[PDB]
């Protein structure tokens, strides 16, 4: 119940 | 924590780590219960690569910036702003 | 942490707890990096088993005493006074 | 290169 994050950099 | 068995990596930016990130304070975990920053992709030709970042690694710091317990925002502010030469403490496990 | 993913269950001290904790900060860690408090062992005959402990749970608080970044002595400490009923809310899976 | 620390309660 949690948001995924997730950043290409 | 275990700092004794961190690594230090150096990523010489050429824009461009090579890199993805996940996870941070209150996002969904990378792994179990662990709400650290993780990387979670690691590109063949980019410096991230180069500078011996793998898959798995959790980062805690960023050139000063300490990550451990950072949203995952706080991560991203500090790479993008890290420089040429982005110093990052790592810990994996072996 | 994941709080939302916790179990809580209520141990009656036996006229002891039947488990072994292990870790704590500044501890070797029981699994990879995670200085958190382990149940390490479950006596099969022992309260902790009966109520449902299993090893490998991550102890996180008992009685109010969060143990979240705790030192190893600061989990036996709020175990042992914790008196006749230790509930404890863990996180497995 | 810590203490490890196991106890039976
Ligand atoms: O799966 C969770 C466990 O993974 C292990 O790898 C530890 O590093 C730590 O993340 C622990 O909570
Ligand atoms: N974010």
């Amino acid at each position: 119940s949690r948001t995924r994050r997730e950043t290409q950099l | 924590r275990i700092e004794e068995e961190e690594l230090t990596l150096t990523i010489l930016r050429q824009g461009g780590l090579g890199i993805s990130i996940a996870g941070g304070k209150g996002s969904t975990p990378y792994k179990g219960d662990d709400e650290g920053i993780f990387i979670s992709r690691v590109s063949e030709e980019g410096p991230a690569a180069r500078a011996g970042v793998r898959v798995g690694d959790k980062l805690l710091e960023v050139n000063g910036v300490a990550l451990q317990g950072a949203e995952h925002h706080e991560a991203v502010e500090a790479l993008r702003g890290a420089g040429t030469a982005v110093q990052m403490r790592v810990w994996r496990e072996r």
